[PDB]
């Protein structure tokens, strides 16, 4: 219960400085004021248009990285076996496989970006 | 001077400082002066439990020495 | 963020400059230069002076023309400074645009002690300069240039050995020295490629 | 003469290449970087305590206009129209007309101080020192109109700066 | 030599008149330096310098909290400075009018006035030329 | 100019250089703020004789242009071509 | 008993923040060979107030284009978040003991970058739009080496429980057998909390504010104070990683002093780089973490499984 | 006293505004220098709360620093329509003021008072850094006499 | 006024429409409720709202011509509208939901006290109530715009410039074709 109640009283707060900022200060809202921000001109086209990733490859590589932190993070408490031969031969493994792996996307030109 | 950044720095300090001090002295207050219990595996908030049954008053952190046993 | 084409929209500051100077003597039309390039003041208003006084087929006597070299070079280091820290400021090296521009405020001091204005002096003019060098200025010029070097060296400190730094100019704006003469390039834009090219080496003034 | 500022070949001897490893991998040329802003950390910084202290200004300092007079209380200014003359942003208005006595003076000396460009071409040209850009640079307003000043207005300036006036006048009048 | 700054930062405390005086200074001007007084003016105004400070912080005024009718203990600014120390202030001079008085003339204003904008007694532009074209009056009488 | 003496080897050491010879806040090395009046010399034309305008009358000089040709052997170039540079044996290599 | 508790958390945090923003600017201003706030109070002492007051006077904006619910919630979760990161701190105390408080961060600061990721988008605007990718790519740079660095120090402490890093710590901080890590965490640090040199979200010179370029008053607020608070809470979770202090039982007032000092110290740092050097291309980023701290912080976990056992120096799982 | 109590709420709010006042980052010309000489160590606007800050989001004042030219005068309107309340705008210079040295110019707009309203003039051609910043402590006074919730309460 | 000054030139507009107006505005800021109430649906009720600038002219024109001295003109726009097609269109032309139901006078009445203890500006009134379910007068016998030399603008011509910015983004590009035009009364 006491994590909810944190949980809950840090986005409350969060809340209430909001509501207060929105029903504190003296509104004049007209059109000028509330159109999209360009340095001082009208934008050109839709700020929802297409946005071309150049690291694309790279994200896509994150995903198959970030499962390997979970598969790795359980290793302080691989280390309290006694099958010490074992962990420690897999553990190294697992590393190594993921050195390989950033080592074949680096050689092969993966982690630059497009142009 | 440099040393006219201190006030900042020192202000900044105090209210860093805090919360470390208030949740210490609120578990002291709350836990009858000790520690609040740490109970990260089963086998610990077992033993709370049973000092909250023992206790009498539903307390984990009323602790009963030698005068309860006969 | 890839940029696939530049195209600058300038005229946001064109004030109509070469058509306000046709109203006006050829004195009136003199602070127009400061103006111009409003960092390098004197030396847009030695520009001027040098064409008007070509015209005149006068010539400027040697003590003003010493006048125009030596605050033509104090006119260089308000230049430089402005283009080296803003540059720097833009990368997001902020610190060193203050270090600097407390220099460059010494040197406003110089500007208005000789014509009473901070930057656009109107102090070089078509046959020489306005006034004469006022007494005590030329050791507090020396004061202040016998320091600089030192100011130099920390902005070096700074930027010149930072890896950070040369990740973002290194292999930037590369510009070939053939397509740099095409393109009308001059001055550093010139220099940076291996074109050795100085006007004042090669067409000396002054 | 020239010079090259980037035209350098590095040691590869064992210890400039490992010189360079420990510069890599310690970061020791952007701790040096650091080094230099500890040092102005500890400066004495050049801010000045504004409006308490004020910045140095010299004699020749180009500021707001004023109309003088001589000692007798007589306006210097003889209505010879060269100021207007040469005004590069065309920022002065005059008209005159013989005074009630036989003397040559102004009916109307405007300067719109938003077309000025301080320049001070207009008190070189004064042949009698009449107009004058004086000391005043703290005359920031909160309207336009406050800024187009008529000849009442520039006579008050130099009533109420004269005494500043007349000694900057007396510090550079050999220079000029 | 830590204790002597801090010696020397006491002093300040006794220089400004106890510390009345020194959070008066404080809280007034941001700075509790202690200056030699070099003369005081006909508003109230206090002009002090110190050649041991780097130039531009080697002079300064401490403003009168009352000029002219009007309450500056919080609300200073430039203009107050008379134009016989405005010189010496702005170190376009060494000397200050104390030393060097400058010349008494009839028509200079005996009071100093600072900027008026935004008041009832700011200035109004408007033209200082009379009609150039008179135009004519019909008769007061009937005669048709 | 006021700093102690750790802290202005504190900052010196972090610097690299001594700050101390080289202050870049102004003290009292710098000129009165009152000099003593000057006496500006005189150009070459303030003479009382032997000064006759027309004979120093630069304006009075100049030409309407040379006509080379108008639309009513060797080969040249419009000047000998430039001399190379050489290096500054003040410091060739920055 | 425990709601006082969290009372005496958020409001010094907020505090805390407050006088960093003062602090800043005035380590900034000396470094820069001027002052900083000196008028707004003594010292500048009252300059946080002046603008947090005038901050939420503020007219808010809410841009035509905008996508409402998103536009509002974002601010709201950065700083719901950042309170949130604080709860588990040990200070010597955590107001939340966990088992795994190492993972609730970096799941916490994972479900942070949204609030980036949505006001970004849910401006509709281009520079807000780029501002948020930024941030997409500067994710993608540093969480990977981030996790693995904090996998390599706790094969030392034995456990994710953040008190049981002050435990390890007792003899001798673990800086000295870590400073490799040491210096690879700190920089990513820097990125993770978007501090220059890495201050590529929100890019000032490049994108003139970036994700939060739509943002006014108290909404601006909110984001401005939850990145200042991250900025001190990821010093402080660096002094207990690396800097460990001793505990005393029964004068854990001692420790909150020393404690103190370091995140301080550490907190000053941030400010110290920003002040000198410029700011990394934002491609450059992630290649400074793939191909030197990926490589490296992959070396240093295979050292630090096999050391502990090669040494027969493997921590208690308790 | 509903009358002492809004009295000492406008000095809250005016103390607030004036003493945090972030101007845009926004330069038109010549006189652009002379503001970056303002935030430059000798006068260090930031030491009297004064920030600059690119958003008009995030600004408060406008400095309109230079010339402002037709081709220019939409985008400067933009910018200041963006702005949050309460804003203010700083003329700065011959240029902003009344056109100045291009006042005849076909290309110019003859003071930028023709496109916004402006709380402060401040002349010069350049007006030093020193007369800017005697200008936005103009400002910050004339912030300090606002009466809106005296005036609030009296309606 | 008119026994004060007889020469004064009294001007009786009906509601004006504009940017700033309370009016249109206030119709598309019920969208904050939810639904529209209007007294019997709005349909007992009758409008001939006139466009800003065409009251601006007229007052201009007013003082101009020596006619206008000692008169009183009515400024009325082209057209009359049951009050519930005219806020049936506002909502159309913001691309709002309309959701209209009655609601009784005595019930209505009680809301707009209830927005009375506003101590700033008030969103609603009772008297504002009132006011907009008042049929708008006919009154032949005075002059109108046309007697200023002033062409009464349509609603339909700038609904759009005074609406604009109460549609969400998917509908703020809409164009003025879009929307069909409230049915008049002849
Ligand atoms: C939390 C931290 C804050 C709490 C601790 C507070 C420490 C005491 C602060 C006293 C500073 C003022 C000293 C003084 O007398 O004023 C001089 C001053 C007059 O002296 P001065 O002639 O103008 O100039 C003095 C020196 O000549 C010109 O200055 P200087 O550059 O020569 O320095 C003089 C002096 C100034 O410093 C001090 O006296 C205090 C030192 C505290 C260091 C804490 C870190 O320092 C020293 O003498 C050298 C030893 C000081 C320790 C140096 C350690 C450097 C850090 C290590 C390097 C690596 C960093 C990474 O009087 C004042 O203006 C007083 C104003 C009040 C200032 C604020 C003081 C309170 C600060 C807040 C307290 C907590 C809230
Ligand atoms: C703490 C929470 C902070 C967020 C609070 C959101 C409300 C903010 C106030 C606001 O909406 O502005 C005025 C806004 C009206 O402004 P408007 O520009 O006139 O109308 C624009 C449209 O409403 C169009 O407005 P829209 O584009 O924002 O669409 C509304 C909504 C779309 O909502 C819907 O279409 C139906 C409701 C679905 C959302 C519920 C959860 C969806 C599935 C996730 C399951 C979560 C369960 C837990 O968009 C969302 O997806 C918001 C999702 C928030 C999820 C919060 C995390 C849970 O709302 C009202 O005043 C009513
Ligand atoms: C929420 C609590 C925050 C309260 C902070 C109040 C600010 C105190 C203050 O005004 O500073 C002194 C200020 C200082 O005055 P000042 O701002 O005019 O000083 C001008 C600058 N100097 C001094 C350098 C020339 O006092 C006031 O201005 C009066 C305003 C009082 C604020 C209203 C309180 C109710
Ligand atoms: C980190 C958390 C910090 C949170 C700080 C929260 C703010 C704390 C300081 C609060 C001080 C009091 C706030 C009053 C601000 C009211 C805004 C305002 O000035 O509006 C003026 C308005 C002016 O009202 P008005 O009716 O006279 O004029 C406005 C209408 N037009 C635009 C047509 C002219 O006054 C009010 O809104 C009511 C004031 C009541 C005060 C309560
Ligand atoms: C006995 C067996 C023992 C086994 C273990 C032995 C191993 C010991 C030696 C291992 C090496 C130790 C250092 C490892 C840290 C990572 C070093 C590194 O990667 O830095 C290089 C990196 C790349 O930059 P660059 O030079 O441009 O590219 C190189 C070629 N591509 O460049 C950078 O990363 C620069 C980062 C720029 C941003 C820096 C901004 C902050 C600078 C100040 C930080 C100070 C550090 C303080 C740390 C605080 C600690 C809490
Ligand atoms: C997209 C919009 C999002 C906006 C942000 C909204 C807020 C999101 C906040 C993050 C949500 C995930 C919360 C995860 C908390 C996990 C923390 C934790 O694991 O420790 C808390 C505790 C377990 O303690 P532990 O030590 O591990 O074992 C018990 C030994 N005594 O376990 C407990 O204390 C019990 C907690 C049970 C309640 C869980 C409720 C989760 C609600 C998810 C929302
Ligand atoms: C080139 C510079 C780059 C800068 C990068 C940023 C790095 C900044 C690092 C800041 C932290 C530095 C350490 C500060 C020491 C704090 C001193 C203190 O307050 O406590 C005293 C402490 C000894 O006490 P303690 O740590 O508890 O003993 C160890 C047993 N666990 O300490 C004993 O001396
Ligand atoms: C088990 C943990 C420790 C194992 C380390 C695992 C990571 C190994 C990294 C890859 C090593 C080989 O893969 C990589 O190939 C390229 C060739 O395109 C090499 O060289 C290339 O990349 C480097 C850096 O980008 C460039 O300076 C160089 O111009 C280019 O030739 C790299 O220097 C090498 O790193
Ligand atoms: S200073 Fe120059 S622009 Fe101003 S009035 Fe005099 S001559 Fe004209
Ligand atoms: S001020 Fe001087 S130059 Fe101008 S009209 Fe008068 S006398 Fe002539
Ligand atoms: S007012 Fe003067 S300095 Fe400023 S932009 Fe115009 S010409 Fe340049």
């Amino acid at each position: 219960m006491n994590l909810m109640l944190a949980l809950l009283t840090n986005f409350t707060l969060a809340t209430l400085l909001v509501i207060i900022a929105f029903w504190l200060p003296q509104l004049n809202v007209y059109s000028e004021k509330t159109s999209p921000y360009e340095c001082g001109f009208d934008p050109m086209g839709s700020a929802r248009l297409p946005f071309s990733m150049k690291f694309f490859l790279v994200a896509i590589t994150f995903l198959l990285f970030d499962l390997e932190i979970a598969l790795l993070l359980p290793l302080p408490w691989a280390s309290q076996t006694a099958n010490l031969n074992t962990m420690l031969t897999m553990a190294l493994f697992l590393i190594i496989l993921l050195a390989v792996s950033l080592a074949y996307e680096w050689t092969q030109k993966g982690l630059e970006w497009t142009e | 001077m440099w040393f006219e950044v201190l006030p900042g720095i020192a202000v900044m300090g105090v209210c860093l400082f805090i919360p470390g001090m208030a949740t210490a002295r609120i578990h002291r207050f709350s836990n009858g002066g000790k520690e609040k219990r740490v109970a990260h595996y089963p086998y610990q908030w077992y033993l709370m439990e049973r000092d909250r049954r023992v206790s009498g008053v539903n307390r984990s952190y009323v602790s009963k020495g030698l005068e309860n046993i006969d | 963020e890839m940029v696939r084409k530049c195209d600058p929209h300038i005229g946001l500051l064109h004030r109509g400059t070469e058509k306000l100077i046709e109203y006006k003597t050829y004195l009136q039309a003199l602070p127009y230069f400061d103006r111009l390039d409003y960092v390098s003041m004197m030396c847009n208003e030695q520009a001027y002076s040098l064409a008007v006084e070509k015209l005149l087929n006068i010539r400027p006597p040697p003590r003003a023309q010493w006048i125009r070299v030596l605050f033509g070079e104090i006119t260089r280091l308000l230049n430089h400074i402005m283009a080296v820290t803003t540059h720097a400021l833009d990368i997001g090296a902020m610190t060193p645009f203050f270090w600097m521009f407390e220099e460059r405020e010494k040197m406003f001091e110089f500007y208005e002690r000789v014509s009473g204005a901070r930057m656009h002096a109107a102090y070089v003019r078509p046959g020489g300069v306005h006034q004469d060098l006022p007494l005590g200025l030329m050791d507090d010029i020396y004061e202040f240039s016998k320091n600089f070097s030192l100011r130099i060296d920390e902005l070096e400190e700074m930027l010149t050995n930072n890896r950070i730094w040369r990740n973002r100019t290194v292999d930037i704006g590369i510009v070939t020295a053939e397509d740099a003469l095409n393109y009308g390039f001059s001055g550093v834009m010139l220099r940076g490629s291996g074109i050795q090219w100085d006007l004042r080496k090669t067409q000396p003034y002054d | 003469t020239y010079k090259y500022v980037n035209l350098r070949e590095p040691s590869m001897d064992m210890k400039s290449v490992t010189d360079r490893a420990a510069q890599t991998l310690l970061w020791t040329e952007l701790i040096r970087g650091l080094g230099m802003t500890l040092s102005y950390l500890f400066r004495e910084p050049a801010t000045i305590n504004y409006p308490f202290e004020k910045g140095p200004l010299s004699p020749r300092f180009r500021g707001e206009h004023a109309l003088r007079r001589y000692p007798s209380g007589e306006e210097r200014c003889i209505a010879c129209k060269l100021c207007e003359a040469v005004c590069p942003a065309q920022a002065i208005t005059i008209e005159a007309e013989p005074r009630a006595d036989g003397s040559r003076r102004t009916t109307r000396y405007d300067i719109d101080m938003t077309k000025c460009i301080y320049c001070g071409f207009c008190q070189e040209a004064c042949p009698v020192d009449a107009i004058v850009e004086g000391p005043n640079f703290e005359f920031s307003t909160e309207t336009h109109e406050e800024l187009l000043y008529n000849k009442e207005k520039l006579l008050n300036n130099g009533d109420k700066w004269e005494a500043e006036i007349a000694a900057n006048i007396q510090a550079d009048y050999l220079y000029r | 030599e830590l204790l002597q700054v801090l010696k020397r930062g006491l002093q300040q405390v006794s220089g400004h008149g106890g510390l009345r005086g020194y959070l008066r200074v404080l809280f007034r001007a941001n700075d509790v330096r202690v200056g030699t007084l070099v003369g005081e003016d006909k508003y109230g105004n206090k002009y002090y310098e110190d050649n041991k400070q780097f130039f531009g912080r080697h002079r300064w005024v401490i403003y009168t909290t009352e000029m002219n009718g009007k309450n500056t203990f919080w609300d200073v600014d430039g203009s107050m400075v008379p134009p016989e120390w405005h010189r010496w202030l702005h170190c376009m001079t060494d000397d200050p009018p104390t030393v060097k008085p400058p010349t008494a003339r009839k028509f200079i204003w005996t009071n100093h006035k600072f900027n008026l904008s935004g008041t009832p007694q700011q200035y109004v532009p408007y033209s200082t030329t009379r009609k150039k074209i008179q135009e004519w009056v019909p008769p007061s009488t009937p005669y048709k | 100019a006021s700093a102690t003496r750790f802290i202005q080897w504190l900052r010196n050491w972090a610097s690299g250089r001594d700050l101390q010879a080289k202050l870049q806040l102004r003290y009292q090395e710098i000129s009165k703020r009152t000099q003593p009046p000057p006496k500006l010399p005189v150009g070459p034309s303030h003479k009382l004789s032997n000064n006759y305008y027309c004979t120093r009358d630069g304006r009075r000089e100049a030409m309407p242009p040379s006509i080379v040709m108008s639309s009513q052997k060797k080969a040249v170039s419009p000047a000998p071509p430039i001399k190379r540079w050489e290096l500054s044996q003040d410091e060739p290599y920055l | 008993m425990f709601m006082i508790n969290i009372l005496m958390l958020i409001i010094p945090i907020l505090l805390a923040v407050a006088f960093l923003t003062l602090v800043e600017r005035k380590v900034l201003g000396y470094m820069q060979l001027r002052k900083g706030p000196n008028v707004v109070g003594p010292y500048g002492l009252l300059q946080p107030i002046a603008d947090a007051i005038k901050l939420f006077i503020k007219e808010p904006l809410r841009p035509a284009t905008s996508s409402a619910s998103m536009f509002i919630l974002a601010p709201i979760m950065a700083l719901g978040l950042a309170l949130t990161m604080w709860i588990p701190l040990p200070m010597p105390y955590p107001l939340i003991n966990m088992n795994l408080g190492v993972l609730f961060m970096l799941a916490m600061s994972s479900l942070a970058v949204y609030s980036i990721l949505w006001s970004g988008w849910a401006s509709n605007s281009k520079y807000a739009l780029i501002g948020a990718l930024r941030a997409v790519a500067q994710t993608i740079s540093y969480e990977v080496t981030l996790a693995i660095i904090l996998l390599s120090v706790l094969l030392m402490s034995g456990s994710f429980t953040l008190s049981t890093l002050i435990t390890t710590q007792e003899q001798m901080w673990l800086i000295l057998p870590a400073w490799p890590l040491a210096m690879m965490w700190f920089i990513s640090t820097l990125a993770e909390t978007n501090r220059a040199p890495f201050d590529l979200t929100e890019g000032e010179s490049e994108l003139v504010s970036g994700f939060n370029v739509e943002y006014a008053a108290g909404p601006f607020a909110l984001f401005f104070m939850a990145e200042y608070a991250n900025i001190i809470m990821m010093n402080i979770f660096t002094a207990i990683l690396f800097l460990g202090t001793s505990h005393n039982p029964h004068m854990p007032e001692l420790y909150t002093i020393n404690f103190t000092i370091k995140s301080l110290l550490l907190t000053m740092s941030f400010l110290w780089i920003r002040a000198s050097y410029p700011r990394f291309r934002y491609d450059q980023l992630m290649h400074l973490l793939w191909k030197n701290f990926l490589p490296l912080t992959l070396a240093l976990c295979m050292w630090h499984v096999s050391l502990p056992i090669l040494t027969s120096g493997i921590p208690p799982q308790t | 006293r509903g009358e002492y109590v809004v009295a000492k709420l406008d000095d809250l709010i005016n103390w607030a505004r004036r003493s945090s006042l972030w101007p845009m980052t926004f330069g038109l010309a010549c006189c652009a220098v002379e503001m970056m000489h303002m935030a430059a160590p000798r006068y260090d606007m930031d030491r009297f709360g004064v920030v600059f800050r690119a958003s008009p989001r995030q600004s408060d004042v406008m400095i309109v620093a230079g010339t402002l030219t037709n081709k220019m005068a939409p985008a400067l309107r933009k910018v200041y329509d963006q702005m949050p309340e309460p804003r203010y705008v700083v003329s700065m210079g011959s240029c902003a003021n009344g056109g100045g040295y291009y006042h005849y110019s076909y290309s110019v707009v003859r003071g930028c008072d023709r496109i916004v309203p402006v709380d402060i003039y401040v002349p010069g051609c350049p007006p030093t850094a020193e007369a800017l910043l005697y200008g936005i402590l103009q400002l910050q006074k004339k912030i300090k006499r606002e009466k809106r919730l005296r005036i609030w309460y009296r309606r | 006024v008119r026994e004060t000054f007889p020469e004064a030139t009294i001007i009786k507009p009906a509601e004006i429409f504009g940017r700033e107006d309370r009016f249109l505005n206030y119709f598309a800021n019920i969208r904050w409720f939810g639904g529209v109430p209007l007294i019997s649906l709005g349909k007992k009720t009758v409008k001939q709202p006139v466009y800003i600038v065409d009251v601006t002219k007229g007052i201009i024109n007013a003082i101009k011509d020596p006619d206008a001295r000692g008169k009183t003109f009515a400024f009325v726009g082209p057209s009359r509208y049951l009050l519930f097609d005219l806020v049936q269109y506002v909502f159309a032309v913001a691309h709002r939901p309309f959701l209209p139901y009655p609601l009784p006078h005595f019930a209505y009445r009680w809301i707009g006290r209830l927005f009375e203890i506003s101590p700033f500006e008030p969103w609603t009134t009772r008297d504002k109530v009132e006011r907009i379910h008042t049929t708008d007068k006919i009154l032949p016998h005075l002059p109108g715009l046309e007697d200023l030399g002033v062409e009464a603008t349509p609603l339909e011509l700038k609904a759009i410039e005074v609406l604009r910015r109460h549609r969400t983004y998917r509908w703020l590009s809409s164009e003025i074709e879009d929307v069909q035009p409230a049915k008049t009364i002849p």
